[PDB]
C-alpha cells in the first residue's frame, strides 16, 4: 500500500540539497526511523530533471546490500516527492576525517575494505557511481558506510564528478565507466592516510592540470602497502587500475597485502575500529 | 509523476 505524509511524524531536518529537504521521521504504524528525501515538483520541473529524478529512483531501487543507503518507499502528493531512505545517523565520511585529521593504518584499512566491498557490489550490478567521495559515503549507527548520493550515477557518458575525484578519462573523452570509480577509490584511500586528497591546486582547472599529468606526491609517513594499493589505482590507463574489469574485477582486488586480514565475507558484521 | 509511488 502506497504511503503517504501523514503516515509519518516528522522530526528534525537533517539536511537540505540545492533543490531538496531531508528530514528524520518515524512511521506511525511500526516506529520506524527514516532520512526522508522531499523534493519540490514545481523546481524539478522548471530544470528538466523529471527523467534525472526517475533514474535516482530506480538505480537506489536496485541497491540491497549493507553498505549502499536502501530506498524502502517513494510516494508523492500536490507539491512533493518523497524518498524513504534508511537514517545514516553519524553522517559523512568527510566530517571524521577533519575531526581527526587522517586515519591510523587499522582505520584506513578497514573503511577502504568496506568501499572495496561497495564497489564490488555497485559495479557487479553494472552501475557506475561517478561522484564517489568522502561526503557522499554516510556513516550509519553502527559506524559503517551508507553510500549514497545516485542522481548523477550511470547505468550500462555525461560530464559529472568533483573536481580532486574526477578520473583523466572523463576530462579527456566525457565517457566514465567502471573504472573511474576505482580512481575516485585510489584518492579516497590516500586522504584516509595523508589527510588530504592528492591533486590539490587553487581552483578547479589546475586541479585538473595535475590529474591528467598524474602530478602527485606521497608523504613519507604514508603505509607502504596503502601507497603500492593507490598506485595501482591511480594509474591513467583505466585498463589498468587493479580491480576493473581488463584486469579480472575485484578478486585480485580484494587480494592485494593491504586487505591481507581482512575477511570479505562478515565485514558488514565486525565492529568498526573507533576512528581516534 | 505518473508511476513514481514505490515500495519494498
Ligand atoms: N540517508 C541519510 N541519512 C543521513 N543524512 C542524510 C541522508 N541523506 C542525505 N543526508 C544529508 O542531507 C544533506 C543533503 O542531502 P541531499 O542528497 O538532499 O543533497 P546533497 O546531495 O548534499 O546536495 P545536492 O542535492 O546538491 O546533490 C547532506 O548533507 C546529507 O549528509
Amino acid at each position: 500500500r502506497k504511503k503517504r505524509p501523514e503516515d509519518f511524524k516528522f522530526g528534525k531536518i537533517l539536511g537540505e540539497g540545492s533543490f531538496s529537504t531531508v528530514v528524520l521521521a518515524r512511521e506511525l504504524a511500526t516506529s520506524r526511523e527514516y532520512a526522508i528525501k522531499i523534493l519540490e515538483k514545481r523546481h524539478i520541473i522548471k530544470e528538466n530533471k523529471v527523467p534525472y529524478v526517475t533514474r535516482e529512483r530506480d538505480v537506489m531501487s536496485r541497491l540491497d546490500h549493507p553498505f549502499f543507503v536502501k530506498l524502502y518507499f517513494t510516494f508523492q502528493d500536490d507539491e512533493k516527492l518523497y524518498f524513504g531512505l534508511s537514517y545514516a545517523k553519524n553522517g559523512e565520511l568527510l566530517k571524521y576525517i577533519r575531526k581527526i585529521g587522517s586515519f591510523d593504518e587499522t582505520c584506513t584499512r578497514f573503511y577502504t575494505a568496506e568501499i572495496v566491498s561497495a564497489l564490488e557490489y555497485l559495479h557487479g550490478k553494472g552501475i557506475i557511481h561517478r561522484d564517489l567521495k568522502p561526503e557522499n559515503i554516510l556513516l550509519n549507527e553502527d559506524m559503517h558506510i551508507q553510500i549514497t548520493d545516485f542522481g548523477t550515477a550511470k547505468v550500462l557518458n555525461s560530464f559529472v564528478g568533483t573536481a580532486q575525484y574526477v578520473s583523466p578519462e572523463l576530462l579527456t573523452e566525457k565517457s566514465a565507466c567502471k573504472s573511474s570509480d576505482l580512481w575516485a577509490l585510489g584518492c579516497i584511500i590516500y586522504q584516509l592516510v595523508a589527510g588530504l586528497p592528492p591533486f590539490r591546486a587553487g581552483n578547479e582547472g589546475l586541479i585538473f592540470a595535475k590529474i591528467i599529468k598524474l602530478e602527485y606526491d606521497f608523504p613519507e609517513k604514508f603505509f607502504p602497502k596503502a601507497r603500492d594499493l593507490v598506485e595501482k589505482l591511480l594509474v591513467l590507463d583505466a585498463t589498468k587500475r587493479l580491480g576493473c574489469e581488463e584486469m579480472e574485477g575485484y578478486g585480485p582486488l580484494k587480494a592485494h597485502p593491504f586487505f591481507e586480514s581482512v575477511t570479505w565475507e562478515n565485514l558488514h558484521q565486525q565492529t568498526p575500529p573507533k576512528l581516534t | 509523476f505518473p508511476q513514481f509511488s514505490y515500495s519494498a
